[PDB]
């Protein structure tokens, strides 16, 4: 390799812990301390970053090919999220239960609404703001909270997703998440 | 596939007895 | 005899090794500081570990060419 | 009086009952041959060769007799599947009886030279002394192991006079006991090579002849007999014990990586070939050839032998049985029976899914369907709550295309789950697990039964030879310097 | 030798100078184990210290990459190199060092000359033995550090995978060894582990017992308050009181060592021979026959979902190492197996 | 030969060996390996 | 017949094979 | 049986050590 | 002197302290 | 903790390995060398 | 023919036997 | 029921070395 | 085994009446 000497008195070039990612007519900056992974669960995933602690902490952005001009022209935004009640992950247990604690019957997860929003950034289109909290009945990592931002631009709808636990949400791991779903922009 | 129950009665009826013997026979040759 | 007591104590053993110990240091310092270090060992700068081409981490996963691949993922 | 860690050593001294006593040990040996021999013939199941082979049910010597020749027995019988021809008398038992005749002739002998040991054999000429003369011993020795080796190479395994060696198919398909023509060349060096064995006995018998006329007439030097204590028998011991260890260590290893002279048809496949994916790519390879000229699916993996499936089967894995799951690998999961077939699974939109194979270092393993491309889109799930990859809601459907199920599809129950669970662990076979009362947790090989033996055994004579090294280099003081 | 002429030759003369007393002793056996020594702790020093483990194992581990002493090691090479030697001049580096560096080959040679340095310091136990007319206990007491260094380095590699296997060379990789025993062979329930760990805890107590016990039946043999200026190696009498010894260890644990003889070699004889049985174990487990499981408790707990034992749930624990460790453990393996596949309790 | 006392030799190389080990004590709360 | 077929056909069910760890240098 | 045979080695060892305690041989020579 | 005290001794003491002013160097080193 | 057990085992080795090596002989390859003088001396054996 | 790693090794005999000959000379010096 | 393979393992392993060692001091106890 | 463990009681037998016949005790008083 070239041969050039070390770092003395020559200071950091990194400490924000965001490093900026330029996509497929989108970009956001990732957290540093997160890696990429391949593991796509949805198929119209086409980006995916994990953190290296525990991936239960992690973002992905759909590009889903798509009909509606703009977001608002799927209706609501809780319209909107009913139609998306499918990437959180539907139960593969079918028994009876009356035994979860705090759950509806013969359900052993659940989704609470915490935020909906309209948000715009540089040219006029609007972005769909979400924050979910998904208990789920054993309470793994006390929660997991999903932060979506979706919108359309031209005719692909790009819906980031940040997932991060519950449990890493109160440590402090909030100014990660949402430097991430602050940072989404679509270009 | 061997009866080993039988085995172990007849290797247990062979070898006690005769050891037993064996011990008497020595401990009276080695003192006259 | 020099029982390790006597030239310790000695002048003879300091005049010489005020020159050579800390020479030996300043010679360590500068075969960090100027790269050698990750020249001859091998060892990737913290610039130098991730290329543009793979982001996760390095596998050899050969053995009969492992000279010629890790030439080919290391840092150039 | 002596303690009871020193009661052996009353025949230092004495060569005639040194030799009663290698006699009684030789005996022995030679009895437990016989009776182990008698034992796996009792216990063995020669009905089906190709799905329970000997190192399914257990069998330890029968493979060692094997690989030299014997095959059929005097129950009309014969491992490779043939109805026996005429046996002579070195069959199985014949072998097993013509040990305890040995080992009976060899007890009389041990008597013989317990009750006859102060033979003037055993005494110095020169001064009247009993001494051995060591050096000499050791030529005479060298001289009969040296045409011994040349004959085992050049009249049993080439066939001239006896009937070779055990020599098989890479994938251990047909194998028989075949002579064996020697590989002189730089090929003769191939582990793998059964034409190195014939080669190696006869160069190896011709230098061991030789080295023992050398040392038949040849003295040592006086700086070397003190230096080695050539006089005393102690050192040799220690000497004789360092190059049995070594051999041990020699034999663990080719007995743990395989060699020609370690066929797979006797002591089972090897943990490398399922790790590196010998049978599951030779399988591949042969189903992608039917496939791509002219036969289809369903009937070109029906081409497909059922040995060859048997051995790309983590269930005949040497390096999966445990320290005390004591007994034959039939007793662990079943006689197996039938290949159920080649489990195929698909997508609901359709794409071949595969499942990630079971390594070694695990006791147990997650189930997880991939993609061709190596991205996981299915599995079965712990949590069960969450994402898209649990089976019932990916909708993989299994297909099989062998023996009893080879148009059998199942999409919908918990069937598939079941199929990918008994796909981790390579081809799914159908046991029998009420006939041996079978356990349900994978059993060890004899290959890695030997294995351990040999290498635990190894590291006890390093022990002993370095302890009796030490006692031969300081007699002098294991024994007393009377203040000095 | 033996009342004999014996004209001088070269090794006659090689002999005296190697046999002679100096700061260190030489000898012959300084031949093979000063140089194998030294280049085992210089190569040590010199992968914790420059040598990196980017390339084959996926991590750092040296000082020049932030890791502290407990941190940085000598990694071994990848699984798909498997038991290769690993050499300079071998196929896989050919003759480039700054290479060999990066594929693990610093490895193989720290085992190797280790390996030959044990060979030859053994060796020169002998040989100082003979030189002042001493029996060889002390041989025989490190023939089982060199037994567990056989076994460990290179019998349980050589029986895995590849050289990957084996322990790398440090603190926190040692720890990461041990932890893949736990997980994957549940080291701690086989009888010839759990005999090794008897005979360390049994040498620490003799140690210590034998320790206490001389300095507290120390006799007077001066006026001073310290006792330590009280001994004299001139004197031909016993520095304490054997029978004060012998009676207050019989009147408090019910039984006492009456021999010097008897206690020093039951002191020799106990970690030596827990540390046989211990490499006995890692030889077992080699090749993955390991003492894993109870087959009449987990058909037990198969067919009762209440019976419930500490060695189940050991069982479990293991699993969990297995399943969370694999991934970033083995990355040959290429284990991308997703979060709700791996197993978890409730909310942790 | 007795020049310079041994013990004020051993002090100021205990001095050195603690200044030392404070310099590697103080690199781990900076530049690499202080987790920022 | 298919040798890049056949290498990813067993590309997902183990990464040790040998077909895989030889020539992984052009991949 | 199985738990049997557990309690009849612990007993034995049991046995064996206070026979070594009290019924030992008495010391000499130091 | 160059005897085999000196020799050991140098050989132990030279690339301790050629390592140490390496460590002490790797010290200030930032990513 | 781990550095005491281990190197515990390590003095316990070392120190029965010299204590049985240093001897003047006293005990044959028998049971004991008693010829010199049987059991009743004060003449003792051992060396450090 | 004589392949390339058989040339490695037999530059490595000789190197091995360089050392031990610079190993024997450093003995019978000093 | 009855693991009879272990049971008679388990009886040999302790009858014959404690009948062979309480054999040799016997014998030592006997003759002095 | 079934007819082995016949063979060696027979043998054992005739091993005894053997060593009756040949290594027996000499004949003392009458
Ligand atoms: C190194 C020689 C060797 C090797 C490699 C084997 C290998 C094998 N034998 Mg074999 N055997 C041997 C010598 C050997 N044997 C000898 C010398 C005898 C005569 C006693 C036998 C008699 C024998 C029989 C009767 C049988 C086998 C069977 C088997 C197979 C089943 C696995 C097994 O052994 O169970 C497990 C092995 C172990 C658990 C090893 C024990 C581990 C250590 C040494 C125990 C420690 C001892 C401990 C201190 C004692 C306390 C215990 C006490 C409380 C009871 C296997 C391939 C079985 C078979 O398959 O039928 C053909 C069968 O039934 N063997
Ligand atoms: C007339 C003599 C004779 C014959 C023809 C046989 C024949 C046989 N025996 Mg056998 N045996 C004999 C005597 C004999 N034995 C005696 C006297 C004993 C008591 C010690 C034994 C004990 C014995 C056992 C325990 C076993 C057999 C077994 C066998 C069978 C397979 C042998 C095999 O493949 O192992 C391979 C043989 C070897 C690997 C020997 C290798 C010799 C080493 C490599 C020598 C290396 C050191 C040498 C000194 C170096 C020389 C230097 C060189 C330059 C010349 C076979 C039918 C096996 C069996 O299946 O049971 C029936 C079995 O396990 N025998
Ligand atoms: C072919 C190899 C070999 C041979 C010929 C000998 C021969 C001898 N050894 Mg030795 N030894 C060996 C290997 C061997 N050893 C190994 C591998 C070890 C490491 C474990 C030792 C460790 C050792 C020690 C520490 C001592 C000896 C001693 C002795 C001498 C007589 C003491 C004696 O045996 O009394 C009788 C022995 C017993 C009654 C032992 C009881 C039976 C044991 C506990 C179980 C036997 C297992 C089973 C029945 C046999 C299967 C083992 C086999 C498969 C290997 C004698 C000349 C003693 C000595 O130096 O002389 C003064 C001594 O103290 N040996
Ligand atoms: C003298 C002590 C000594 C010893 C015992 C070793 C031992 C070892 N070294 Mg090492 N080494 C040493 C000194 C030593 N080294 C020194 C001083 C250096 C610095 C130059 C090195 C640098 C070094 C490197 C870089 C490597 C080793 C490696 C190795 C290991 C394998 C070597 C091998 O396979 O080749 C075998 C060597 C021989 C068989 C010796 C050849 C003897 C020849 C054949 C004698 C013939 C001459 C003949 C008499 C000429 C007359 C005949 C003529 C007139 C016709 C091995 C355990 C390798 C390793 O660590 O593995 C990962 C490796 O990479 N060493
Ligand atoms: C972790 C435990 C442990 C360590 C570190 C250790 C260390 C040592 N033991 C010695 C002796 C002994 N130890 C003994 C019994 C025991 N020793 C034990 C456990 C240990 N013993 C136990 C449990 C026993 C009881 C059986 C005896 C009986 C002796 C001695 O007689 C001997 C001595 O004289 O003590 C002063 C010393 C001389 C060795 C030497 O120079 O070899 C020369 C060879 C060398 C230096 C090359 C080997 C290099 C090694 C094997 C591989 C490379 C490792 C790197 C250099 C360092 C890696 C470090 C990381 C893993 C953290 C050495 C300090
Ligand atoms: C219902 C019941 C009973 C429940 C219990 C169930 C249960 C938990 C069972 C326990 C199972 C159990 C027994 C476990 C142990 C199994 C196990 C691991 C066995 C290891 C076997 C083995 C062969 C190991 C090999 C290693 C080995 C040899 C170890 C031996 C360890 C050992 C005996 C150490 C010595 C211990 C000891 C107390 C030393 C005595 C020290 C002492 C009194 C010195 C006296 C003394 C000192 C002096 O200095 C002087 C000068 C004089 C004069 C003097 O006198
Ligand atoms: C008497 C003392 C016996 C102690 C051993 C009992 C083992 C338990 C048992 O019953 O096994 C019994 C098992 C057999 O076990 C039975 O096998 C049957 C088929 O034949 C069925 O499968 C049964 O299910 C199964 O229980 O194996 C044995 O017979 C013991 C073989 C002994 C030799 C094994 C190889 C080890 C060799 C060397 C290793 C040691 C090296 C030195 C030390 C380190
Ligand atoms: C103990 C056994 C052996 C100790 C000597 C061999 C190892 C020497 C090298 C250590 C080293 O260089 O560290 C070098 C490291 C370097 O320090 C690291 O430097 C890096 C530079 O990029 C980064 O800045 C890291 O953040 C920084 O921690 O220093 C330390 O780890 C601090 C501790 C110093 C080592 C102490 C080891 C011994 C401690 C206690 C021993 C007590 C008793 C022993 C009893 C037996
Ligand atoms: C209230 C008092 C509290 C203490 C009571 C408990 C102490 C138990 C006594 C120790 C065991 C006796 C050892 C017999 C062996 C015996 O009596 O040998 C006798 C021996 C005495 O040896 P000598 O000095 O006589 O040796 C010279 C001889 O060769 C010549 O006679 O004792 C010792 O070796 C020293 C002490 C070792 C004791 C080792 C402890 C072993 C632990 C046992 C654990 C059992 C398993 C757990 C139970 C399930
Ligand atoms: C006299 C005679 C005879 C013969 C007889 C017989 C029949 C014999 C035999 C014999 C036999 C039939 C033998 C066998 C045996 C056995 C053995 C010898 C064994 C063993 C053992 C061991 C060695 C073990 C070890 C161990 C243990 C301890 C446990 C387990 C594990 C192990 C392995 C470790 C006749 C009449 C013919 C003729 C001539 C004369
Ligand atoms: C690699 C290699 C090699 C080798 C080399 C050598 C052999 C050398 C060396 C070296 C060395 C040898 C180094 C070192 C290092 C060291 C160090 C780095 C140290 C330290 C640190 C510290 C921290 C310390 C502390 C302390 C202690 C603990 C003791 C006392 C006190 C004090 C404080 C000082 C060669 C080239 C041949 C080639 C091959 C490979
Ligand atoms: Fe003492
Ligand atoms: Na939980």
């Amino acid at each position: 390799a070239y041969g050039e000497g070390a770092n003395v008195f020559g200071r950091v070039t990194n400490k924000s812990g965001f490093v900026p990612y330029a996509g497929d007519s989108f970009a956001l900056l990732l957290p540093s301390k997160w890696n990429p992974s391949d593991e796509k669960e949805v198929d119209s995933i086409v980006l995916r970053y994990a953190d290296n602690f525990d991936a239960v902490n992690n973002v992905y952005v759909i590009a889903q090919d798509t009909d509606k001009s703009s977001i608002q022209d799927y209706g609501s935004p809780e319209e909107f999220i009913s139609q998306f009640g499918y990437l959180l992950g539907r139960q593969a247990w079918a028994g009876q239960t009356v035994s979860e604690g705090g759950f509806d019957a013969n359900k052993v997860s659940s989704a609470a609404l915490l935020g909906v929003a309209t948000e715009k950034d540089k040219k006029g289109k609007t972005y769909y703001k979400f924050e979910i909290l998904s208990r789920t009945a054993d309470g793994n990592e006390g929660g997991r909270h999903q932060l979506v931002k979706a919108t359309v631009s031209n005719g692909k709808l790009y819906l980031l997703k940040v997932q991060a636990g519950d449990k890493r949400w109160f440590k402090g791991t909030d100014k990660e998440c949402l430097g991430v779903l602050d940072s989404f922009t679509v270009v | 596939e061997v009866n080993i129950l039988g085995l172990t009665a007849t290797a247990l009826f062979i070898i006690i007895p005769t050891s037993f013997l064996l011990i008497l026979y020595v401990k009276t040759a080695a003192s006259e | 005899e020099r029982p390790f007591s006597d030239i310790l104590t000695s002048i003879r053993y300091w005049v010489i090794h005020s020159i050579t110990v800390p020479s030996l240091f300043i010679a360590g310092w500068l075969f960090v500081s100027t790269g050698l270090a990750y020249d001859v060992f091998g060892s990737p700068r913290p610039n130098e570990y991730f290329t543009e081409d793979r982001q996760d981490a390095p596998l050899i996963t050969d053995r009969f060419n492992a000279l010629e691949q890790v030439k080919k993922l290391s840092a150039q | 009086g002596l303690p009871w860690y020193r009661v052996h050593t009353v025949v230092i001294n004495d060569p005639g009952r040194l030799i009663s006593v290698h006699l009684m040990h030789t005996a022995l040996v030679a009895g437990w041959a016989g009776a182990m021999t008698l034992f796996e013939i009792a216990v063995f199941d020669p009905s089906d060769p190709v799905l329970n082979p000997m190192w399914r049910q257990g069998m330890f010597v029968l493979p060692f007799l094997t690989r030299l020749g014997v095959t059929q027995s005097w129950g009309g019988w014969t491992i490779s599947g043939e109805t026996s021809s005429n046996p002579g008398i070195w069959s199985y038992e014949g072998a097993a009886a013509s040990h305890i005749v040995l080992s009976g002739l060899l007890f009389l002998a041990s008597v013989w030279h317990w009750v006859y040991w102060d033979l003037e054999l055993f005494r110095d000429p020169r001064t009247g002394k009993t001494a051995l003369d060591l050096p000499k011993i050791f030529g005479i020795h060298l001289f009969l192991a040296g045409l011994l080796c040349f004959g085992f190479g050049a009249f049993h395994v080439t066939g001239v006079f006896g009937p070779g060696i055990w020599v098989s198919d890479p994938y251990g398909l047909t194998g028989s006991v075949q002579p064996v023509a020697p590989s002189w060349g730089a090929e003769g060096f191939d582990p793998y090579n059964p034409g190195g064995v014939p080669a190696h006995h006869i160069a190896a018998g011709i230098l061991g002849v030789l080295a023992g006329l050398f040392h038949l007439c040849v003295r040592p030097s006086i700086r070397l007999y003190f230096g080695l204590s050539m006089g005393s028998i102690e050192s040799v011991l220690s000497s004789s014990i360092a190059a049995v260890f070594w051999a041990a260590f020699v034999v663990a290893g080719t007995m743990w990586y395989g060699s020609a002279a370690t066929p797979i048809e006797l002591f089972g496949p090897t943990r490398y070939q399922w790790d590196q994916g010998f049978f599951q790519q030779e399988i591949q390879k042969r189903v992608a050839q039917s496939t791509s000229e002219g036969l289809s699916v369903s009937e070109a993996w029906a081409k497909i032998p059922e040995k060859l499936a048997f051995y790309d089967y983590i269930g005949n894995n040497p390096a999966k049985g445990g320290l005390f799951r004591t007994g034959a690998m039939n007793s662990g999961d079943g006689i197996a029976v039938g290949w159920l077939g080649h489990a195929s699974f698909k997508d609901q939109e359709g794409r071949e899914l595969f499942v990630r194979r079971m390594p070694t270092f695990f006791e147990t393993f997650p189930v997880v369907l991939i993609d061709k491309d190596g991205v996981v889109r299915a599995d079965v799930p712990f949590r069960k709550a969450e994402s898209k990859y649990s089976i019932e809601q990916v909708g993989v459907s299994v297909t099989f295309y062998g023996g009893e199920l080879n148009g059998l599809t199942f999409t919908d129950p918990s069937t598939v789950k079941k199929y990918a669970r008994k796909a981790q662990l390579g081809e799914i076979f159908e046991f029998d697990r009420s006939t041996l009362q079978s356990d349900g947790v994978f059993r060890s090989s004899p290959r890695g039964w030997f294995t351990f033996g040999h290498l635990s055994f190894a590291l006890l004579f390093f022990f002993g030879h370095i302890w009796h090294g030490s006692r031969t280099i300081f007699r002098d003081v294991f024994a007393g310097i009377d203040e000095d | 030798i033996g009342t004999y002429q014996e004209k001088r030759t070269w090794f006659d003369d090689a002999d005296d100078w190697l046999r002679q007393d100096r700061f260190v002793f030489v000898g012959w056996s300084g031949l093979l184990l000063l140089p194998c020594a030294y280049f085992a702790v210089g190569g040590w020093l010199t992968g914790c210290t420059f040598v990196t483990s980017w390339y084959t194992h996926g991590l750092a581990s040296s000082y020049i990459e932030g890791c502290n002493f407990l941190t940085a090691a000598v990694s071994t090479p990848a699984n798909s190199l498997g038991h290769s030697l690993l050499f300079v001049w071998g196929p896989e580096a050919q003759g480039d060092l700054t290479r060999w560096f990066q594929l693990g080959g610093l490895w193989a040679f720290v085992a190797l000359h280790g390996a030959f340095g044990l060979i030859g310091f053994m060796l020169r136990q002998f040989e100082i033995a003979r030189s002042v007319n001493l029996r060889p206990y002390n041989a025989i007491a490190f023939s089982a550090p060199i037994a567990v260094f056989v076994s460990v380095f290179l019998i349980y590699p050589l029986g895995q995978s590849g050289w990957f296997f084996a322990p790398s060379f440090g603190v926190a990789s040692i720890f990461r060894f041990i932890l893949f025993f736990q997980g994957f062979h549940n080291w701690t329930l086989n009888p010839f582990h759990m005999m090794g760990v008897a005979g360390v805890l049994g040498a620490a107590l003799l140690c210590a017992i034998h320790g206490a016990t001389v300095e507290n039946t120390l006799f007077e043999d001066g006026d001073g308050a310290n006792t330590f200026r009280a001994f004299n190696p001139t004197q031909a009498e016993e520095t304490y009181s054997m029978v004060t010894a012998n009676r207050f260890w019989s009147q408090i644990f019910g039984v006492a060592f009456s021999n010097k003889r008897w206690l020093h070699f039951f002191m020799l004889f106990v970690p030596v021979t827990g540390l046989w049985m211990s490499a006995l174990g890692v030889v077992g487990l080699a090749l993955n026959l390991r003492a894993y499981d109870f087959v009449s408790q987990e058909i037990r707990a198969a067919e009762d979902p209440e019976f419930e034992t500490f060695y189940t749930k050991n069982i479990l624990l293991n699993e969990g190492i297995r399943a969370w460790m694999a991934a970033q453990d083995q990355p040959h393996e290429k284990l991308t197996l997703p979060e709700e596949v791996l197993p978890r309790g409730n909310a942790l | 030969i007795g020049r310079i006392p041994l013990w004020l030799v051993g002090t100021v190389v205990g001095l050195l060996a603690i200044g030392l080990l404070a310099i590697f004590f103080y690199g781990s709360y900076v530049g690499l390996g202080s987790s920022l | 017949q298919r040798v890049r077929t056949v290498l990813d056909m067993d590309d997902p069910a183990k990464e040790e094979t040998v077909k895989e760890l030889r020539k992984d240098i052009n991949n | 049986m199985e738990a049997l045979v557990y309690t009849f080695l612990l007993i034995g060892t049991l046995g064996i050590i206070f026979f070594s305690i009290f019924f030992r041989e008495p010391p000499r020579i130091a | 002197i160059f005897t085999v005290r000196w020799l050991a001794i140098h050989a132990i003491a030279v690339p301790t302290i050629f390592f140490l002013g390496a460590i002490t160097a790797m010290q200030f080193i930032q990513r | 903790g781990v550095a005491g057990v281990f190197g515990g085992s390590l003095f316990s080795a070392m120190h029965g390995s010299l204590v049985t090596s240093s001897l003047i002989r006293e005990t044959t390859e028998n049971e004991s060398a008693n010829a010199g003088y049987k059991f009743g001396q004060e003449e003792e054996t051992y060396n450090i | 023919s004589v392949t390339p790693s058989l040339k490695n090794f037999l530059l490595s005999l000789v190197a091995g036997a360089v050392v031990l000959a610079a190993i024997a000379g450093a003995v019978t010096a000093v």
